Order: structure tokens, then sequence, then C-alpha cells
């Protein structure tokens, strides 16, 4: 469910006709389920963002805040960016992620999937600003 | 005028005699008032001697009517004590004083 | 005038759960004996004189509130009127320590003991130095409460009591006719130490703050039966009822093996009543007749409508099957009716329990009350014992069933907990986690900083909370939201000032409302930052954690850790102070913003002095309880200077308002309840050559005259709060040294004195003193207008009202602290520093 269910949200991004499709089926039965699907997914899928809780992916998603495409995402994974400050990274991010790390993310592939989910969260925040 | 009311541990025999350095780990108190002094906080239990007019003679008359190891509550009359004007800035006049005392007297 | 300081050791006390007093009825012999054994080596600690003393307390001491008190420090015991104390040359009450004589005037050395001879008939208390008598007692004191085993104590002392029951190694006899724990001691409980007002305990993981407890039957220690015309159809059926119960106890007899013979004997285990209800002997016939009638006499006062209902179950009466092993030498076969089907309800079984409590109470009436059976007894049937309760209930549970087979159809306040203001939060996303031990009344949430006490949580705008005792929320009254709790039940509590939202969570899941709204307190304005908060009703427990460490959070894996919400005490090296709510009623000045209590600094004219007139909104506003009003300036007498207090209404009145002759800093004050009039005033006047307070009024009875510095009762009555008297003696009890001391409200009852029925104005005239005038009141407090003999009213003077409660601070640290009479330890020291006002005389 972390690896998948985001392509559903990507299909939900475009095709406002799909927003129309939701309406006929709903009134046959609007804060639709369609946008409201991944809420628990957004809770628990981004557990292992990076180093489980580190949130260098926070700065990465800050980099992705341009409606960046997939090739742009791969380029940005080629770029890379992270920090190890003694600020509130400690208790929330590091001192709960590495204790939480039953298997810590140690690869560029993990950061690649993390920043892909960051671009997914960027599109989701665009959709949420559409809802509010 | 001096009137002792003793809590009596100790030998109750070896009075502090003249020409002797009596050492009391004391604390004062005022008549329906509050503290003004304590050897306990400063950790120097007041190594002085008797018959020398160092301390006021109320304290000395109390020192005469005690022993080693005992514990008394020493009233103090103002004319015996400081009180006609008092220690200025610290004690007003007509000061009737009270002293807790606990001592060894190495003579 | 100014702010003094010194360091004081944290004073403490303890209490075995033993409670003895007086009531019109059951007392359990009211005379008990004390034994204790000490082992300390610390008459002086590091700092000061180490402290130990002993006495009693009538469940209103509550000196444990460790901090400040009326003296210097919130000190131990014998520091009020509702508790007493003693440590060798002493009569402790209210920081008054006037001494006494005894053999061997030396204080609480180690390997020393004591006893306490409690009398209540003429209520007097003494003690006994280790073996020798004390020539000084307490007597002539109040009894509205139970009188405890108490020792107040300071650091570094070890001690053990001894009980009498199991390992009470009594060196010493009891005093004459005194009780070491035989008759009924914890009759539905066991023995344990129980330090009073213990609103915190050392927890396993986090410390379990707790609330108050209900007063354990100060009054209502006595039970009561129910105190008549039986119908004739009940008189008829009584014979059948008597016969059926007689068959039933014939069964329970022979199941043991108690067959019948006409002789009573133990080895053959006969019981000569095992015959028919009419063949029984005539006094025993009246006995069983009276039981079969008195079950109905208990049942008549229930609002029933009795009568032979149907006569359709009567012919349906089926008798149960009993073989010949239960047939016996009597020939009177036990033949009970079969009532497999006769079920009344769950409800009126409690009526049978009420009848059982009345049965135990008439037992009390027979044996203990009039009989007073000087031997081994029972106790109050409200809480006597579960076993005899259920037995006496099920005995009569079958009587109503047998009737229905015959067709006779029939039918003191909350504790509040808050962080301080320095940790107030204004922005971000924040989280803390409360744990619920009990599942009674308690309420948790965020709230504004200025939570006024003396009000329930959520009754105003200053709070947004959740009450899972009922599955409610609360904001200017209850509202429904979320499921309630059960025990354990980690509740998480969250907040986001970025978006004006509130998030309660319950063991790792967001709660919901009836509308499916995600914990709706929406568009909460920011205000003055925000503050977490908790509360607890009586008999309530639950600890928490502020995120002082993230591992200690039980869940925190659902709603905040990936979602911005922050542990509250995250980047700290220390916890919060955790301010809390008081119970004692300290005085506080008049807020000018009050709804219906308004004052007026009346300026003195030529032909009158100045004055202080109250004003009340004589309308639908609250004409509430008798608010004792006090002034600001005190008056310590010299050392005398009056030799008495004396009052005049308009002439010489009931004199001898009590003389004391020491400092005794008093305050003028008065009872007052609203008559929907303007209200009684407060003037300041010289008579001619002596100060006279003159409390002008029009309306009705409001009991004025002087009250001391230590006055702090809430309400319930203008009179009957003072009780303590000197009892000093000599070796042959020849010491004629006594005085009716403790004039807390040494003042005038006043309602009996003038004015049976009328409405003119009324004045009063107390005494000031007599000095060189050849006069006022104001001169003898400010000590600069002392010679100035005119009356004045400076702005330092501001009148007061005791509120019931204000706030106070929890210390961040606490003391450390058990067999062979339940020993107790103390080794580590503790102290603080303390301020104190001389004008008020409190720390």
């Amino acid at each position: 469910e972390i690896f998948i269910y985001w392509s559903k949200s990507h299909n939900f991004k475009r095709e406002e006709q799909n927003f129309v499709v939701q309406n006929e089926i709903n009134n046959m039965s609007v804060a639709t389920l369609k946008k409201m699907l991944p809420i628990g997914l957004n809770m628990c899928a981004p557990t292992d963002q990076d180093l489980i809780m580190l949130a260098k992916t926070r700065y990465a998603l800050k980099d992705t805040d341009e409606e960046v495409r997939e090739f742009l995402q791969n380029n940005l994974h080629l770029q890379g960016k992270v920090e190890g400050s003694p600020s509130l990274r400690w208790q929330m991010a590091l001192y709960r992620g590495l204790p939480g790390r039953e298997e810590d993310a140690d690869d560029p592939e993990k950061i690649v999937r993390r920043v892909q989910e960051v671009s997914a969260v960027l599109y989701h925040l665009e959709q949420t600003e559409h809802p509010y | 005028g001096v009137e002792i009311e003793t809590i009596s541990p100790g030998d109750g025999r070896t009075f502090p005699k003249k020409g002797q350095t009596c050492v009391v780990h004391y604390t004062g108190m005022l008549q329906n008032g509050k503290k003004f002094d304590s050897s306990r906080d400063r950790n120097k239990p007041f190594k002085f001697r008797i018959g020398k007019q160092e301390v006021i003679k109320g304290f000395e008359e109390g020192a005469a009517q005690m022993s080693l190891g005992q514990r008394a509550k020493l009233t103090c009359t103002p004319d015996v004590a400081y009180g006609a004007t008092g220690h200025p800035g610290v004690i007003p006049p007509n000061a009737t004083l009270i002293f807790d005392v606990e001592l060894l007297n190495l003579e | 005038l100014l702010l003094q300081t010194n360091l004081i050791n944290y004073v403490t006390s303890i209490r075995p759960n033993i409670f003895v007093g007086r009531a019109e009825g059951s007392t359990q012999y009211g005379k008990w004996y004390f034994e204790v054994m000490v082992d300390e080596v610390v008459p002086f600690l590091t700092a000061q004189a180490t402290h130990l003393r002993v006495g009693w307390a009538l469940t209103e001491g509550y000196s444990p509130y460790p901090g400040g008190g009326e003296g210097w420090g919130g000190n131990g015991v014998g520091d009020d009127l509702y508790s007493y104390g003693f440590d060798g040359l002493h009569l402790w009450t209210g920081h008054v320590a006037r001494p006494v004589t005894s053999p061997g005037q030396h204080l609480l050395a180690p390997e020393d003991v004591v006893s306490c001879c409690l009398d209540l008939s003429v209520p007097s208390i003494s003690f006994r130095i280790n073996g020798c008598p004390v020539q000084g007692v307490f007597e002539a004191f109040n009894l509205d409460g139970l009188f405890f085993p108490v020792v107040s104590f300071s650091a570094g002392v070890k001690v053990r009591f001894l009980l009498g029951g199991r390992h009470g190694e009594f060196k010493f006899l009891p005093p004459p006719g005194y009780a070491p724990c035989h008759e009924a001691v914890l009759p539905r409980e066991r023995l344990r130490l129980e330090p009073i007002k213990e609103y915190r305990r050392e927890g396993p993981r986090g410390p379990h703050l707790v609330g108050p407890s209900r007063c354990l039957s100060h009054t209502d220690f006595v039970p009561c039966p129910v105190d008549i015309v039986l119908p004739p159809h009940l008189e008829r059926i009584r014979e059948k009822l008597a016969e059926n119960i007689h068959e039933l106890w014939a069964l329970t007899r022979i199941e043991q093996g108690w067959t019948y013979g006409p002789v009573r004997d133990d080895n053959k285990r006969l019981h000569p009543c095992l015959v028919n209800f009419h063949s029984l002997p005539e006094p025993e016939r009246n006995y069983n007749l009276q039981m079969s009638g008195e079950t109905l006499k208990t049942l008549l006062a229930l609002g029933c409508h009795v009568g032979m209902a149907d006569e359709k179950a009567e012919d349906n009466l089926k008798k149960t099957k009993l073989p010949k092993t239960y047939m016996m030498s009597n020939g009177y076969k036990p033949a009970p009716l079969d009532l497999s089907h006769v079920r009344l309800t769950p409800a009126q079984t409690t009526l049978v329990d009420r009848l059982a409590e009345n049965g135990h109470n008439v037992w009390a009436r027979d044996r203990v009350a009039q009989g007073w059976s000087y031997s081994a007894r029972l106790v109050p049937y409200r809480l006597l014992d579960e076993a005899t309760k259920r037995s006496n209930r099920d005995s009569l549970c079958q009587a109503v069933r047998t009737l229905l087979g015959y067709g006779y159809n029939i039918e003191d306040r909350v504790r509040i907990f808050r962080a301080e203001k320095s940790y107030t939060v204004q922005s971000g996303r924040w989280y803390f986690e409360f744990e619920a031990v009990t599942t009674g009344e308690m309420r948790v949430g965020w709230a504004r900083p200025e939570l006024r006490p003396d009000v329930e949580l959520g009754a105003d705008e200053l709070a947004y909370v959740f009450n899972g005792h009922r599955g409610q929320r609360w904001h200017l009254g209850s509202e429904p939201f979320g499921r309630p709790w059960q025990s354990g039940d980690v509740v998480g509590c969250m907040i986001d000032l970025t978006e004006n939202t509130i998030i309660f969570t319950l063991n790792g899941e967001v709660l919901m409302s009836d509308s499916g709204s995600e914990t709706a307190f929406r568009e909460i304005e920011i205000g003055d930052g925000f503050l977490p908060v908790c509360s607890l009703g009586p008999g309530q427990v639950g600890h928490l954690n502020l995120g002082q460490d993230v591992s200690s959070l039980r869940f925190f894996a659902i709603c905040g850790l990936q979602e911005g919400f922050e542990p509250f005490a995250i980047n700290m090296q220390r916890p919060v102070t955790t301010w809390f709510s008081k119970s004692l009623p300290q005085f506080e000045p008049v807020p000018p913003e009050h709804p219906h209590y308004e004052v007026a600094r009346m300026d003195g004219t030529v032909d009158t002095p100045p004055c202080l007139r109250l004003a009340h909104r004589t309308w639908g506003s609250q004409n509430s309880l008798v608010e004792m009003l006090f002034l600001r300036l005190s008056l310590p007498v010299q050392f005398t200077t009056t030799y008495y207090y004396s009052v005049r209404v308009f002439a010489g009145q009931e004199p001898s308002c009590v003389w004391v002759g020491w400092v005794t800093p008093d305050y003028h004050q008065h009872d007052m309840n609203f008559d929907l009039s303007k209200v009684r005033a407060v003037t300041v006047t010289m008579g001619d050559e002596q100060g006279n307070v003159h409390s002008s009024l029009k309306c009705s009875n409001c009991y004025m005259v002087w009250g001391g510095d230590f006055v702090s009762p809430g309400q319930q009555g203008r009179i009957s709060h003072t009780d303590l008297v000197i009892g000093c003696l000599v070796d042959l009890a020849t010491g004629l040294m006594t005085f009716t001391a403790n004039g807390k409200e040494s003042n005038t009852f006043f309602q009996v004195e003038p004015n049976t029925k009328l409405f003119p104005a009324v004045f009063v005239l107390p005494t000031h003193q007599n000095v060189i005038q050849f006069m006022p009141l104001s001169a003898a407090m400010f000590l600069s207008e002392r010679k100035n003999p005119a009356p004045q009213c400076p702005p330092r003077l501001e009148v007061q009202m005791l509120m019931p409660v204000s706030w106070s601070r929890m210390p961040n640290h606490f003391l450390q602290v058990e067999r062979l009479g339940w020993a107790v330890q103390c080794q580590d020291p503790l102290t603080m520093m303390a301020l104190h006002i001389p004008e008020e005389n409190r720390c």
C-alpha cells in the first residue's frame, strides 16, 4: 500500500470528468471518498520516508514543490539533499526513526521512492488546496 | 533575670568554668518574632570564651548555668542584653531574646 | 512590613486507617490505646531543629499541603483547631505551643514510647510520656469527625507503631477500659497507612496524582431501621408464610443433621421447635408469628398494593419433591413450595437488602444501643460486612417469593491540575498523553491560562475539554462526543493553533462526534496562548506525561509522530511545576468587577466618621451563602492592653469575648448573608476615649464581631466552629492553669440578643483598648498616627472575602517514605525557601 495506491491519486489528479463520475454514483447512493481515500495511507505509508523519520525528504519535497514531473524527480534524486542539525530533527526524526528503524533505509533507491512519495504529497497538497 | 529551661541530654555536670573556650552551635530567636542569626548555616560554631565580655552577659549567665551535651532555651532580658537601643538595623530596642544552644566545651 | 525569608524542612505526617469519634448510637467503645517505638539519631538535621509531634485530627486538619501555612511552612499537626499535637512540653493548636510539666521534661528521644487516652464522654485527651503521666491535657473540644492516629514528622526519622491485633508488642497496658482493635476495625477492609490529603503518590512509571476522598462517615456511623396497620388478608396468609419458612428452616436444620426431639441438646443436635407452627410452644409461637408478621411490617412502607391477586397460581401451586431421607422423627415434614418460576425482578431485591439493613439495625438497637453487650459485636449496617448483608438479604428474599406464589403481588469538591503560565503555548502542533486509572468523573483537555477555580471545568469559555466518563465533551456545559472510557484507557490530547482545531485521541485512534466530525472545536480564537489541564473528582486517579521523553509515551504512533504534532516537554531538562487547586479558604480582596458585591469608601463628614457601605444587586442575582468578610490591617496585642474583648449593642452587652494577653493578631470581620437590602456597613469610630467599631445596618441578622488571623471555615453555619481549651495540671493534678482559648471567631451570635421582630437600624460597639488620649481605632495599626487620635481609613485598608479556593503550586520534589506494627522509614532530607507576610501571618 506504500508502493501502490498513489497511481489512483494520480488518476484522481486529472480528469475532472472523473469528479463528475463520482457525483452520479454518490447521489445514486461533495466531500467525495475519491479524494478522501488515502488518509490512513498518508498516515502510515510515509513511515519510512528516510532514516525512518529523518525528513531530509521534507527538504526534498520542498525541492519538488513545482508540480515537478517524473524525469524531474529522477534528476532531483540525482541531486540529493539532507541535513543532520541538532534542532528538532533529534527526538521526532532521528531518535524515533533509528529506534523505529527495524530495517533502516540505506540506498539511493529508498530516497528515490521517498521523494517520489514527496511529489505525490505535493500533488495531494495541490488537491487539498483545491478542497481547502 | 536570666531563666533557663533545659532539655537535658549530656552529662549535666561539667559546667563551663572560667578561663575556658566554650563552643556552641547555636541559633537565636525573638519574642514573638523570627530568627536573626544562626551558627548552623555558616558552619562555624562560635568558638569563644567566658568572662571576657565578648558576648552579652545574658548569654554568659546562660553559659554558666549549663553543662556539656545539654540543650537549653535561653531567655534574655533587654537591659542585660543589647536592648536600650539595640543592634541598629538588626534589632530594635527593648529586645527580649531567645537562644537555642548545643555545645561542646573544650576548655 | 516586608518580605522575610529562611529555609524550612518539608513537614509531613502519616495516618493508619483508623477512625474514631462520637455519634448518637454506635461507637465501638470509643476508647483506644496507642503504642509507638522510635529510632532516630537526628534531633538536629543539616539545617534546623528536626520535628516530631503527635496527636489527633477530626478529618478537617488537612495540614498536608506541603508548602506554606499560617506559621512558617505548611507545618505538621497541632497547627489548627481541627487537629492536636504534642512533643513533650506542649499543647499544640494553631501554632500555639504553650508548655506543660511532667516527670522527666525531655523530648522525643529514640527508644521512647507514648500512649493516648481518648475520652469522649466528658471529651478530654492526655498522653503518657514513656511510662510516666502528663500533667496537662486537652479537653472541651468538638467531635464532628473521627479522631485519627497521627504523627507529624520531618526528615531522617524511623519509627514504628504497634497495633494489638497480631504483633502489637505492648509494653504498656491500655488506660482503664480501652480498646486495641478487637470489635470492628476495618470491618469491610484491612489495615493500611493513609496520609491525609495525599493528592499524589509515587507511581510505578509516572506519578499517580489523585483527587480527594469522601469523608468516611464522620456522622452516619450509626445505622437506622424503618419505623403499621397490617391488612386482614395479610394476617390470614401470615400463617401460610410462617409454615413455609418453618419448613424451610427445618430443611436447613436437617441438612446439617438437626432433626427433632422435644429436648434441646447439642450432641444429638436437636432443636425442639421442629414442629408445626401451631404445635410450637406459645412464646415461640408468638416469636415465629412475629417474624412472619414483621416481614410484612417491613414490606408495608414501600408504596405497594397488596391482595390476593389472581387465585390462578393458587391452584397452580406445585410442591417440590423431597424423598424420605428428609422425612424425619418429627413427622412434620419440611415441605417447601416449589418456586423455580417465581422471579420478581432485579429491582426489589434491593428492597430485601433494605429490609436486611433494617434487620441489622434493629439488632444494633437490641444488643448495642440499649443492651450494650459488654463482649464480642457488629457495626453500622450501611457498611457492616458483605457476608452478613447478603445472608440477611437472602434469608428474606424467599418471603416475597412465597407471597408472589400466594398471588400477594407487591411493589466535597474537585481537584484541578494545570501547568504554569511560563510553558504556555501559542503556535504549532502539540501533544500530551493522559492515562485514566479509574473511570469516574474526570476531565481532560487544553484550556486558557486564567482558569478561575471554584467552578467546574468547561462551564465557561476558558476551556475546551473531553469527558469520556460519559462520552461527552464540554464547553460552557456538556455536549455529546466520542465514546466513554473504561479503565486504563490511554487518551491522547492534541491541538493545532495554526488552524484553530482540537484533537482528542483514545488509545491510538481519533475520536468522532455524532456528526462524524473529527473532534470539533473549530475556529478557536488564539487568545493568550494555551495550556493543558486535568481535573479529578473524589476517589479518582490518573497520571499523564508531557512528552518529557518520547519513549515514555504509551502509544504516540498514530496521529502526530508523522503529522507535526509535538511532545509538549520535548526540549527540556526539567518538568513543569504543575500548579493545582486549593481547598482551604484564604481571604482575598474585593474584586471591583463583581456582579452583586460592591463597596464604597465612604468619606467621613463633620458629623460622622468615614465608612464602608456594601451594595448588592437586590434582584435575581445570587444572595448566596454567609460570606465572612475581613479587613486588611491586623492588630497584635502587646506582649493585656484591654484584658478582654467586650461588646455593646447600644449599651453593656454579653461581655468577656475572650482575653488572651499575647500577640494574637486579630482582624475585624463579620458574618453576612444578603437580605435583599443595601447591606450592613462598616464604620470606624471613637466612642469618647476608646475605639468602638460600629457596623451600621438596617436589614436583619448578620453576626459581626472580631475574628482571628487563622480564620478559614467556608460556610454551613455562623456559630459552632471554635473548640480547644487549656488543660494544664501539676503532679497531683493541682495545676489551676486553664483558659478557654482559640477564639477563631470570638464574636457575637447576635440573633438572640436584640430585635425579636422589627426593622429599625442596629449598631454594635466592641472594645479597642485604653491609652493616653486626655480613642480611635485606626491609630493602633499604622503606628504613625498612633498618637493621632482621630479616625482614618487609608487605602492600605481593603476588605476581603474568603473564597473557598485559590490556586497553588506543586513542589517538583517529594519525600522518599514496614512490618512488626507497620514500621515506616525516612532517611533523605528535603527543604525549600519560603516567604511570609507579618501583617497576614501566613507563609
